[PDB]
C-alpha cells in the first residue's frame, strides 16, 4: 500500500514522476544527506533548501504506508516551489514527466551551487559519457572528451527485420557512433608530402564513462510528424528486471555494473485522452527498511493497485528507473 | 554493406558436447543479430534475436552471446535434434545480410574409405559414350583430394554416421580405348586400376 | 498456421517470372514481409522488404533494377517479379513474415531454374566383372544427362550434378530396384 496523489486536471505528469522517484531509495537517502549536509568552519550560512526539503517531504511519505487508511496526498506544494525557480509551463508538451525530471534536477543543482561554501553532495542520477575517435588506418586513438547526463534519452529505432525491439537495441543505437571522413591523422602524419607516414577515415566511439547510482532511461515515444502534428511511438520495447550495463562501459575491465528495476512511468492514450501512470515496487516496512520488496504496484494519481511483474514488463515504458545493485541475489 | 563472417563452414561435436558457433562483423552492428537454424530439405527457423533473446519453443540449450562486432551462438548439452546448418543475420543496416552458414557434425572414431572404379558399360560404347566412374565410400573425416578435365564430383551428406562420394570422367568411344595408358587417414593414394582386359 | 508458396517452374534465360506467397491463418497486411534467395555456394541473400499495407518497398541495390515486389490484400498474397534471368538466378526463394512470440514464419520453398533445356536418361550399370571377387565388394549404376527429379539397406545415393545444362546422378550398394522419369 502507498498513498495516492490528488490530480484535478494537469498535475499527473508530476504524480507519475513522484511515484517513480520515491521508488529509488538511493535518491531518498541522497536527499536526507543533501538537506542535512553542511561544513563547520565556513563563515557563510547555507542557502535555504525549499525544493529539496519539499521533495524529500513528499518522497518520504510516498515510501511508507498511507498515514490514514486510503489517504491521498497533495503535491501542489511542490508546484509552488518550482515556480520560485525559473520554471513556468507555457504549452502542453511541457506537461511531460521527462521535462519535469530535468526541471527538478536542474533546480537541485541551483540549490547546490547556491551554497557553494558548504560541500553538498552530487545527486545519484548524474553520469558521464565519453566521446572518442579511432583511426581506421592506424588504430591510433584520440583523448576522451566528456559529456554529462541525468537521463539516457533513447530514440526508438525504425524496423528493419520484424524482430522485437529491446532496450539493448535502443541503448546500442544511442551509443553506436559512425565512421567519419576527410579527417587528418597525426600518427599517419598525413595531409600530403608535408609529412612522411601512411586525410583519413575515423570511427567515432561513444561510450559510458561514469555510470550513475540511479539510472533513468527515457524512450522518446512522443515526437512530432514532418508537418507539425503529434507522432507517438506505440512499439513495445522489451526490458528486463535486471539490466547489465557492462557492454556500454568505456573502461575495459572485468568489474560488473548491474542495475535493478525500481519503477516504470507509462504514457497511455493520445491527445485529449492522454495520461501518465506509474508501475513501482512497494516500499519496505519500518521493520526491514533496508530489504526492498518484490510486490509491484500500479499507481494512477489517487488510485493504487497491486500489480504483477508480468504486467510491468509488458507495459509500454516511457521512463525506466533503474538502481545500481552489486550482485544478482534477490 | 554489412559483411557477416562465420569462422568454419563445418564444426564437429560430440553428442552431449558444448558447441559455440562464432561470427565476426564488418563493424559495430549493436545488438542486432539473429541466429537461424536450417535442417536439410526444410526452411530456416529463427532461434535468437537481439543477440541473446530466445523465441518461443527454443530450448534452454541455445545461448546467444556477443555485442557490437563479435557474436557466438552456443549449444550446450547437445541433442540429436541440433545437427543442422546455422546462420547469423544482421538487421542493424539495410541490406539485411546473412552469414555463410555452419553445418555442425557428429563425430565418431575415424574411418578410411573403401574404393571402387568401373569401366564404361557396353550400352555406352554401342551409343558412343565411354564414361568411367569411381566410388569413395564411408570416409569419416570429410576431407579428400582425388585424381584432369571432364570430371564430376558428388558428395553425400553424412549418414553409421560417415561420408561418401562419387567421381567420374565422361569420355567418348575412341578416345577411351585410345588413351588406355588421398584421405585424412593415409600418407599415399589408393586409387585402383582398370587398364584393358 | 502457414505461409504458403507457389510451385516451381522453368524458363529460358532472358525471360521474366513471377512468384507468389499467400497466408492461411493471418492477414499479410498486418506486418512486413521479406523475400530471400538461397543457393548452396553464395548462400542466403536478402532481396527486399515490403509493407503490404501500402506500396512501400525497400530493396538491396544489387536487385533494385531487376526484382520487383507487389502485393494484394483481398487475395492475401504477395508477388515477387524477376526480370531478364540468367543461370546466376537459379535458386530457391523464400517468403518470410516476422513474429514476436514465435519465430518468424517461413514458407515451403519455391525453386526456380533457368536453362536452354527436357531429356530422359539411360541408366548404365557399373559392375567390375573383369575384376576379382576378392564377399565384401560393391556395385552401382548411373543415369547420364537428364532434364529437368528421378526415382532397402546397404545403399548410398549421391546428389545430382549439372554436367552442362543437364543432370547426372549415381548410386551404390543387375538389379536396380534396391512421365518425368519413364521407367
Ligand atoms: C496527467 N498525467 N495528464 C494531464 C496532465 C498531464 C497529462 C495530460 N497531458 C499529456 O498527456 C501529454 C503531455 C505531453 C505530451 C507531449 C510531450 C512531448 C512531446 C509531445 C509531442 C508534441 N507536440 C510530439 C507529440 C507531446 C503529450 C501528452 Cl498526450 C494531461
Ligand atoms: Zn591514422
Amino acid at each position: 500500500l502507498v498513498p495516492g496523489l490528488v490530480n484535478l486536471g494537469n498535475t499527473c505528469f508530476m504524480n507519475s514522476l513522484l511515484q517513480g522517484l520515491s521508488a529509488c531509495p538511493a535518491f531518498i537517502r541522497w536527499l536526507e544527506e543533501f538537506t542535512s549536509q553542511y561544513s563547520r568552519d565556513q563563515k557563510e550560512p547555507p542557502s535555504h533548501q525549499y525544493l529539496s526539503l519539499t521533495l524529500l517531504h513528499l518522497l518520504k511519505a510516498l515510501s511508507c504506508q498511507e498515514v490514514t487508511d486510503d489517504e491521498v496526498l497533495d503535491a501542489s506544494c511542490l508546484l509552488d516551489v518550482l515556480r520560485m525557480y525559473r520554471w513556468q509551463i507555457s504549452s502542453f508538451e511541457e506537461q511531460d514527466a521527462h521535462e519535469l525530471f530535468h526541471v527538478i534536477t536542474s533546480s537541485l543543482e541551483d540549490e547546490r551551487d547556491g551554497s557553494g561554501s558548504h560541500w553538498k553532495s552530487q545527486h545519484p542520477f548524474h553520469g558521464r559519457l565519453t566521446s572518442n575517435m579511432v583511426c581506421k588506418h592506424c588504430e591510433h586513438q584520440s583523448p576522451v572528451r566528456f559529456d554529462t547526463f541525468d537521463s539516457l534519452s533513447l530514440s526508438i529505432p525504425a524496423a528493419t527485420w520484424g524482430h522485437p525491439l529491446t532496450l539493448d537495441h535502443c541503448l546500442h543505437h544511442f551509443i553506436s557512433s559512425e565512421s567519419v571522413r576527410d579527417v587528418v591523422c597525426d600518427n599517419c602524419t598525413k595531409i600530403e608530402a608535408k609529412g612522411t607516414l601512411n586525410r583519413t577515415t575515423f570511427v567515432k566511439q561513444l561510450k559510458l564513462g561514469k555510470l550513475p547510482q540511479c539510472l533513468c532511461i527515457h524512450l522518446q515515444r512522443l515526437s512530432w510528424s514532418s508537418h507539425g502534428t503529434p507522432l507517438k511511438r506505440h512499439e513495445h520495447v522489451q526490458f528486463n528486471e535486471d539490466l547489465s550495463m557492462d557492454e556500454y562501459k568505456y573502461h575495459s575491465n572485468a568489474s560488473t555494473y548491474l542495475f535493478r528495476l525500481m519503477a516504470v512511468v507509462v504514457h497511455h492514450g493520445d491527445m485529449h485522452s492522454g495520461h501518465f501512470v506509474t508501475y513501482r515496487r512497494s516500499p519496505p516496512s519500518a521493520r526491514n527498511p533496508l530489504s526492498t520488496s518484490n510486490q509491484w504496484l500500479w499507481v494512477s494519481d489517487d488510485t493504487v493497485r497491486k500489480a504483477s511483474l508480468q504486467e510491468v514488463l509488458s507495459s509500454s515504458a516511457y521512463l525506466l528507473f533503474y538502481e545500481r545493485v552489486l550482485e544478482v541475489l534477490f | 554493406d554489412i559483411v557477416m563472417t562465420q569462422s568454419q563452414k563445418f564444426m564437429s561435436t560430440s553428442v552431449g558436447d558444448r558447441v559455440s558457433v562464432t561470427c565476426k562483423a564488418s563493424q559495430n552492428v549493436g545488438t542486432n543479430v539473429a541466429w537461424y537454424q536450417q535442417k536439410p530439405g526444410q526452411s530456416p527457423k529463427a532461434l535468437i534475436y537481439s543477440a541473446s533473446y530466445r523465441y518461443s519453443g527454443v530450448p534452454d540449450r541455445f545461448t546467444g552471446s556477443g555485442s557490437g562486432t563479435d557474436f557466438t551462438l552456443t549449444i550446450s548439452n547437445v541433442q540429436s535434434e541440433d545437427l543442422a546448418e546455422y546462420f547469423c543475420q544482421q538487421y542493424n543496416s539495410f541490406p539485411l545480410t546473412f552469414g555463410a552458414g555452419t553445418k555442425l557434425e557428429l563425430k565418431r572414431a575415424d574411418a578410411a574409405p573403401t574404393v571402387s572404379i568401373f569401366p564404361p558399360s557396353s550400352e555406352q560404347l554401342t551409343s558412343g559414350g565411354a564414361s568411367v566412374v569411381c566410388f569413395l565410400n564411408n570416409f569419416y573425416p570429410k576431407d579428400i583430394n582425388v585424381k584432369q578435365n571432364g570430371v564430376l564430383n558428388s558428395w553425400t551428406d553424412q549418414d553409421d554416421s560417415t561420408y561418401s562420394m562419387s567421381s567420374t570422367l565422361t569420355l567418348t568411344k575412341d578416345e577411351y580405348e585410345r588413351h588406355n595408358s588421398t584421405h585424412k587417414t593415409s600418407t599415399s593414394p589408393i586409387v585402383k586400376s582398370f587398364n584393358r582386359n | 498456421v502457414q505461409l504458403q508458396q507457389s510451385g516451381a517452374e522453368l524458363v529460358r534465360p532472358g525471360a521474366s517470372v513471377k512468384l507468389s506467397c499467400t497466408g492461411s491463418g493471418f492477414n499479410i497486411k498486418d506486418t512486413y514481409m521479406h523475400w530471400v534467395k538461397q543457393r548452396p555456394e553464395q548462400g542466403l541473400e536478402w532481396i527486399g522488404r515490403i509493407d503490404p499495407a501500402n506500396g512501400n518497398t525497400k530493396y538491396d541495390p544489387k536487385f533494385q533494377g531487376k526484382a520487383t515486389m507487389t502485393a494484394d490484400t483481398s487475395s492475401n498474397t504477395a508477388y515477387l517479379q524477376l526480370s531478364s534471368l540468367t543461370s546466376e538466378d537459379t535458386a530457391v526463394y523464400y517468403c518470410a513474415r516476422p513474429d514476436g512470440y514465435y519465430g518468424d514464419y517461413w514458407g515451403q520453398g519455391t525453386t526456380l531454374t533457368v536453362s536452354s533445356a527436357t531429356t530422359a536418361p539411360s541408366v548404365y550399370p557399373l559392375a567390375p566383372v573383369c575384376g576379382d571377387t576378392t564377399s565384401s565388394v560393391t556395385l552401382g549404376c548411373l543415369v547420364k544427362g537428364y532434364f529437368p527429379p528421378v526415382t532397402s539397406s546397404g545403399v548410398h545415393t549421391f546428389p545430382a550434378v549439372l554436367q552442362s545444362d543437364l543432370y547426372t546422378l549415381s548410386s551404390s550398394v543387375i538389379t536396380c530396384n534396391v512421365a518425368s522419369s519413364t521407367k
